[PDB]
């Protein structure tokens, strides 16, 4: 345990972690603006374009290969991962969307 | 199956040797490093042994 | 006082009547190009001209990066000045026709003026709201918060929003704590405990604050300035909120993309209305390309849609090349690096070189501007190491002369120190006449 | 309205100014000059507007200070609105995350859009008071208002999104809505009494929406989900030619229903000498297809050496080009033309000249070049301006005429300098002596 | 001293070398002779401790076995720590995936860095008991420890996240902890004695040292120190970070760098941020491209430009890009806007006394007749060749188990070892043996 | 059965304890020099101090240059590492030759380590939380740790995991009384079976019974494995792989493969060396052989003149077949071998003997006898002919197909007739450009 906790001890960060946070926090304030209203972003210029994109999509990828979804990202009933890989990383996918 | 044959008898872990410390600025800070790394002693195992 | 190859012009120093000195304003000859700018100074002065595009064309040491300070200098800070290079429109993450457009947007500015309202107190309860009614009613809330803001000259009571609520239980603010809130913002900072509450504990980490005098509603108008790309980048992506959902629309997507030109009407269509409205005042500004023979042909022909745009505010080039072959094309050749639709709507300023006498002038305004005391001898050795090597060799040169006077103590340059300052030293023709003879590749 | 209009070159240009007989007025609409190319530029333009023939390319030529680029800008002047218009440079094409002949298709599908048409319901009106109902436990909220108009007063009861868009949208009873049922979002409008609303006519009113969008908007959106974030963000290229052939098939089917009615643009391409030859033999080919828009293009070099091959061919283009295409030239203007031209630059700088220096800046836009002059009346207000009189002079004139020089005197001070400059072989005497 | 040194070719040059009057030592921290070169660079070390001025080009030149490389080296080993030093291969700018100018700009942006500080609060104590409470449904935990030292005893009730802290981190009542309150992390940094023998085998957090002295809560200051380069490829995007990493940057906006600019000139202005100049050496600069050479041209006159020193290696030859010779190898566009430092050819007796330093940096014991005869045959053929056989003779002579170098190991290895004129009379004594331009070539031996 | 390739007829050099070679002595014939000084660079590897020496081996085709190689690689032996490479085998895309230049030669290099790991086995009784019953407030008493109680056979004990080696074994699906193997050091979990015990328990079962393990519950042994620095430096670079969700996610995130900082490098040898300091280690130089020197761009060569400069790079042996001709990356350099004059001051070149007509009958003859075939006399001058006027290349490729046609026509011997119907339906290279030049259209 003397030699175990001896090699565990020097785990020396290359720089820091707050060299990380010093130099990305900003000293200015917020100042919100009308900047927020101003802007329309991109994933709600998918939410506020739903009427083109609910009339202008028609074509289908009419060939597919079924179970190659689960096959691609290595998620399937037998693979080299183990076995709740695929139940932890289903549910985190449950739940984002 | 044929390439997970025993492998841990003519490998080294390489994750205990303090070598994979390119992810050690997740969760570790400068001074958290060297305030935690002073302070390694040898002479208390050494006092019980 | 910092002084890199600049710093001892205060612009372009003309007359009233046009007429530039030969001695004036860190410049000594170059009559046409001065005057010249200064009309293009003028020209900027107009607010009303665009798509004007002027290339200053001339040798090394002649005076045409210093002439673009003149005219940064000269245009004052109220004129925007936007510095830009061209190799530096090279991008991978867009296109150079949207760094190249982008800049466009970037030169223009736009003055705002408004008034905003200012709350600022110390808590004294946060709870919900009960009640009454027109028609009887008993079980009351959707969460929101009366905050009793207590200053100094009133006590009142406000009702907030949940996301400014939020943000006032980030900042772990409690009864008996002076905050500062923005109303058009809703931004939320805390100032400390008051004053009154300093006895409570012997040592805490929070400071006390005192009561900030005044009343709790206080207004005042900013004549900030802000330029037309700060508002199209604010136009274009969300920058970063108090909320998580501020903060992770900022963390989704934070690249920077192209801009469409209906964004930019919408953008433009508000600030005419807001121009409209006598509030806000257009004012043109200035793109400088440094290094314009470096440039594609495919920013070169987006160049020439690009001064027949409207916005295209008055721009100034800087090319020091002639019959040189295009950059993209293969057999083209054409003066400055330029193609010839470009070159025929671009103005071309001829820079005149300088004398020998005019070579002693500018490392006497130099060494004055360096502080440093030159003697006679050590100035016409100087002068002609000005006529003989380079100018930027004997300017490069001024400050270890003034070196080794303080290493031997001597507050004046001397003969032996520019001596030594030849032997420590070499220009471009030793450094060639010594690599020319070489035994494996000297 | 509104259109974004600082003063460009062609910003005077507006419309291309014929009769009805298609005979050009002398002055007429911002362009002077040019009869037979305004007229043949008529003749495009009610080609664009008659919409029954597709597939056809004309080039202008002409030499430098004709306006052929001035031609097609009044050409999309006079072109109006709802009409696609697209502009791009010859060397736009090259790039490295896309292939030249993919970014052609592009704009050749960027050149034509299409116009749907639907009918929608809208119930605008002032609310009288706001009732909603909900449980401080359960949820399941109810909702109750009161709209009114001039001569209509109901209460109109509300589900579970019109309290999830009335409580996510701040509103009030002063506050006055207007609701559409099938978008489903509110349109907060404005509000009674301390806003703008002072709402007239019926409560419930349809209207139709008619929407354009064009055939590569389309290409993209159907060749994936995140080729809308292309769209934007500009990362496409390289789509599937199954998504054009199915969609080509689509768009014929909805012209067949009529469903869907298309508009046939224009495509412009500026300084089209310097293109590849598969760029060349893909417009021989593109040239052909069934949605295909009018081609103008404007060659601007001399006879020269093809990019991509070794032999000088004549026109800068290929013969192959130029076999299908139609061919307009301009000539050189007058004295007279360009102190006209002068004029009405000044007429669009808002610049005062004087009979002088209008005679004057005419002989030296003569001499020297067109460009030259159109810049010294700008800059020939601003020395009048330093003299603080709005009135141009001939003493601005001729100080702007000796500081600004022209290219073809700094040539001969070039011809005389030449110790001073940097030659070819990169020698240069930076000494005197 | 735990920079990772073994035996190099610069290792043995620490310093500069020079007096208060600098004026240059013969024998002095590694560098002997060049008195002049090494006294110019004295004047650029003292030009980079000054820092008033910037926008400056150098150049060292020389014939090779001169140790232009080994001056630069001199004047990075004597500028010492907190300032940038970047040294990049004229090569090494020539990429695909980035350009050649935006690469150059790279490292003009990596060679100037930018000291920020900011002070924080730390409580060190050792620790008497843990007592936290949570409930077994609910949740909410309550935590409440006691922190002691020398002067202070005093309890402290904790949080939730340092209850996160103090769960996902293992720690005891022996163990002692440094608590920072801004970063809210946790210092387990050493033990009393009370609990190691509970498991047989356990966890990975066990951590012994601790004897402590002062206060319970200090306050120090913190000094960080990021290049320009760092903040532009951070500013440019989130991902900027990963390129930081994984080295896929390039190509970034110029908004960025302006904008960055002013905002580095604004916190200069405030006396917030302070910027240390920064020196950018470049090896082999004779062949570049002369895109390069006027990017340089321009990116000397920039405000915030480093002082760049050069190497050119080359002769008088033809520059890449062009069809004419010019001189140097470079533009005179280049070699105006710079100085020019050259270097001289050696004594018999300097060679002797560089490879005496190289024995003493070896740690080899040399003979005086085995010095005499390789400084006999470095003067002869070069100083590299002997500047090995030091190394092999004391390995010929280990073979024979004495540490102890005779003249018969330099006698063996240099017949052993060849010189390059040596194999150059071989080759043209044997060029039917040797392939020729043409493809021709003799494998056999009879006609 | 034995595979016989250009190669596997040398077993080494061949030299005597004087150091002069024999004639005739490990599958050379001649190549006195090239053997002998390839026989002082093999010592020149085992003096284990020398670094920076780079010698190219300069010769024609068929003259011995990689057959040389092979004979200094099997002279070192398997102890000392051997990195084959060509020149041409340097470009790369995703990273620029420097990196995979440099990286080469932290390739060369080797180091032996040892140490001791700690093995459990044991047939899993209980997988519970612990109590240690009294609350003391922190907790309704855990935090999900797991004591797993290991039944071996001569012994039973009960151990607590971390919640990781926890879910490791929950992802072998394991349950009371399977056989599992686990490493205290590493924590990979592997399960060997179900036990003996319950093999009556049901009469078909996918899971095989297993014995239960013999011995111990805890186990210690020491390895004298080897592993090369840059394994190492890989191992300090990138994310290999784990049995978890964030180990493999920090795989599967960026497994693209990026230079290397020299900072991470002195970090690297900065603990090695500290192995070292221990006693633990012991660092043994090795080989870099680079083929075809002459396909390498200008850029390699100059990133070679200090990286022959630099520390690590150890004893380097090239092989060049050119002479005086154009450098790639330079277009009126003419300079020998390929090599720029400042690399070729700093290598050194062993000039490569050819073979008379007798060593070319020798070489033909030994290569029969190791391709185990009988050659007669007649065919053997016939062969030694055709050695002395095709090739030598076109002999050995000949020497197969005459033992073809004797299988085919059922003779142990090959005869006459049999090479000169290899004459027949195999040509040479001066036939194939003298049949080539007669053409009609384009022969
Ligand atoms: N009026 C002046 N007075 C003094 N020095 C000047 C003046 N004009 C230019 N210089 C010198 O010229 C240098 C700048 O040259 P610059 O004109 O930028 O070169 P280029 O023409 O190649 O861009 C500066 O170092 C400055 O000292
Ligand atoms: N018919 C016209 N009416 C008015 N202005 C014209 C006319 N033709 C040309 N111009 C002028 O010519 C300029 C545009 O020239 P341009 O077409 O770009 O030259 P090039 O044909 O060489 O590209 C504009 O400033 C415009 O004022
Ligand atoms: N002060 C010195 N005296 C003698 N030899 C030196 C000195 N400095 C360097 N050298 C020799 O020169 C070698 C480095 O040469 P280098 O500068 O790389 O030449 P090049 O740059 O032309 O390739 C060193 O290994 C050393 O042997
Ligand atoms: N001295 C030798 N003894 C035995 N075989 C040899 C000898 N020299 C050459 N060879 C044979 O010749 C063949 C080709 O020689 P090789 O080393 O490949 O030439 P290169 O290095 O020029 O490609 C090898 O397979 C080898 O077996
Ligand atoms: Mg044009
Ligand atoms: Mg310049
Ligand atoms: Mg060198």
């Amino acid at each position: 345990v003397n030699k175990l906790r001896c090699d565990r001890r020097p785990i020396f960060g290359k720089n820091l972690i707050d060299l990380l946070t010093k130099d990305r926090r900003v000293k200015y304030d917020k100042s919100s603006i009308i900047d927020n209203e101003l802007i329309k972003p991109l994933q709600t210029r998918v939410l506020d374009n739903r009427k083109i994109i609910d009339t202008f999509a028609v074509l289908t990828p009419s060939a597919v290969s079924l179970d190659m979804r689960k096959l691609a990202l290595g998620l399937n009933d037998d693979s080299s991962v183990g076995e709740n890989t695929r139940l932890k990383v289903m549910q985190n996918c449950f739940e984002v969307s | 199956k044929l390439f997970k044959k025993n492998n841990q008898v003519n490998r080294v872990d390489l994750d205990f040797l303090n070598l994979v410390f390119t992810l050690n600025d997740k969760d570790l800070t400068s001074y958290h490093a060297e305030e935690i790394s002073k302070l390694t002693c040898v002479k208390n195992f050494v006092e019980e042994v | 006082t910092r002084t890199a190859a600049h710093t001892h012009i205060k612009g372009l120093g003309l007359d009233e009547s046009g007429v530039a000195k030969r001695v004036e304003g860190g410049f000594v000859g170059q009559i046409e190009a001065r005057e010249a700018c200064g009309v293009i100074v003028d020209l900027i002065k107009a607010k009303k001209m665009s798509g004007r595009a002027i290339l200053l064309a001339g040798g090394p040491s002649t005076g045409k990066t210093a002439l673009a300070l003149a005219i940064s200098q000269e245009l004052g800070p109220k004129v925007p000045f936007c510095p830009l290079v061209g190799s530096e429109l090279y991008s991978v993450e867009v296109k150079k026709t949207e760094t190249l457009m982008e800049n466009f947007r970037r030169a223009i500015g736009l003055r705002i003026k408004e008034t905003k309202e200012v709350y600022e107190g110390e808590v004294t309860e946060l709870t919900p709201e009960d009640a009454e009614n027109p028609l009887g009613g008993y079980g009351k809330t959707i969460s929101h918060v009366i905050v009793g803001l207590k200053s100094a000259k009133g006590t009142k009571t406000l009702r907030l929003d949940p996301t400014i609520y939020e943000s006032i239980q980030r900042e772990k603010v409690s009864i008996g704590d002076v905050i500062y809130i923005e109303a058009n913002t809703g931004a939320v900072k805390r100032v400390g405990r008051s004053d009154a509450y300093a006895t409570e504990f012997d040592l805490e980490t929070e400071e006390y604050v005192p009561l900030p005098k005044g009343e709790v509603h206080k207004k005042k108008e900013i004549v900030q300035d802000v330029t037309l790309h700060d508002l199209d980048v604010a136009n274009a992506r969300p920058q970063g909120g108090q909320d998580v959902i501020s903060m992770m629309g900022q963390l989704l997507k934070p690249k920077k993309t192209e801009i469409t030109e209906k964004l930019r009407q919408e953008v433009n269509k508000v600030v005419a209305k807001y121009i409209d409205q006598g509030v806000a005042e257009l004012i043109p500004g200035v793109l400088f390309i440094d290094e314009v023979n470096m440039l594609d042909i495919e920013i070169f022909t987006y160049l020439n849609k690009a001064l027949e745009s409207n916005i295209a505010p008055v721009v100034v080039l800087a090319s020091n090349r002639g019959m040189t072959t295009v950059r993209g094309t293969e057999d083209v050749i054409s003066p400055h690096g330029v193609p010839p639709d470009l070159i025929d709507r671009l103005l071309i300023v001829r820079t005149l070189p300088y004398d020998k006498d005019e070579i002693r002038t500018i490392i006497e305004r130099r060494a004055t501007v360096e502080r440093l005391q030159v003697e006679s001898s050590a100035l016409d050795l100087l002068a002609t190491m000005g006529t003989e090597t380079s100018l930027r060799y004997a300017l490069q040169l001024l400050a270890p002369c003034g070196i080794l006077a303080q290493t031997s103590n001597r507050k004046e340059i001397v003969v032996n120190d520019v001596n030594e300052a030849k032997l420590l030293f070499l220009d471009a023709k030793r450094s060639t006449k010594i690599l020319e003879t070489s035994a494996n590749y000297l | 309205l509104k259109s974004l209009s600082l003063i460009a070159a062609h910003s005077h240009i507006t419309g291309l100014g014929l009769d009805e007989n298609l005979q050009p007025r002398p002055t007429s609409e911002g362009m002077v000059g040019q009869l037979q190319a305004r007229r043949a530029a008529g003749v495009i333009l009610k080609m664009v507007q008659n919409g029954t023939i597709a597939g056809r390319a004309v080039l202008v030529a002409g030499p430098p200070s004709t306006g052929k680029t001035a031609l097609a800008m009044g050409v999309s002047q006079s072109l109006g609105k709802d009409v696609p218009f697209t502009a791009i440079a010859g060397s736009e094409i090259f790039s490295l995350e896309l292939s030249k002949t993919e970014a052609l298709t592009q704009a050749f599908r960027k050149s034509i859009g299409i116009k749907i048409k639907e009918e929608t319901e809208l119930i605008e009106g002032e609310v009288v008071e706001i009732q909603i109902d909900r449980s401080i436990t359960g949820g399941h909220k109810q909702g109750k208002l009161t709209i009114k108009t001039t001569d209509m007063e109901t209460i109109y009861e509300l589900g579970n999104k019109m309290i999830d868009g009335l409580t996510k949208e701040k509103v009030l009873a002063g506050d006055v809505i207007s609701i559409d049922k099938a978008s489903g979002k509110i349109t907060k409008l404005g509000r009674s009494f301390a806003f703008v609303q002072c709402p007239e006519g019926e409560l419930q009113k349809r209207k139709t929406v008619v929407h354009t969008v064009s055939l590569h908007e389309i290409d993209v959106i159907n060749s994936r989900t995140q080729g809308f974030l292309a769209l934007f963000t500009g990362d496409t290229g390289e789509i599937r030619s199954e998504v054009r052939d199915q969609i080509n098939t689509k768009v014929a089917e909805w012209k067949e229903e009529g469903k869907a009615e298309i508009v046939p643009g224009v495509l412009f391409i500026d300084e089209v000498h310097m293109l590849d030859i598969e760029c060349f033999s893909f417009i021989n080919r593109a040239l052909e297809d069934e949605f295909a828009p009018i081609v103008m293009m404007a060659t601007n070099r001399g006879v020269s050496k093809t990019r991509g091959t070794n032999y000088k061919s004549p026109h800068g283009l290929p013969l192959d080009l130029l076999d299908r295409s139609i061919i307009i030239t301009t000539k050189s203007y007058n004295e007279q033309e360009i102190k006209t031209i002068l004029s009405i630059r000044a007429q669009e700088e808002e610049v005062e000249l004087s009979s002088d220096a209008l005679d004057l800046l005419t002989k030296t836009g003569v001499e020297t070049s067109l460009r030259y002059s159109s810049n010294l009346i700008s800059v020939a207000q601003q020395i009048a301006m330093k003299r603080k009189n709005n009135t141009v002079e001939v003493e601005d004139v001729k100080r702007a005429y000796l500081l600004f020089l022209d290219s073809a005197r700094s040539v001969k001070y070039v011809q005389e300098n030449e110790s001073q400059y940097i030659d070819d072989q990169g020698n240069v005497q930076i000494s005197i002596a």
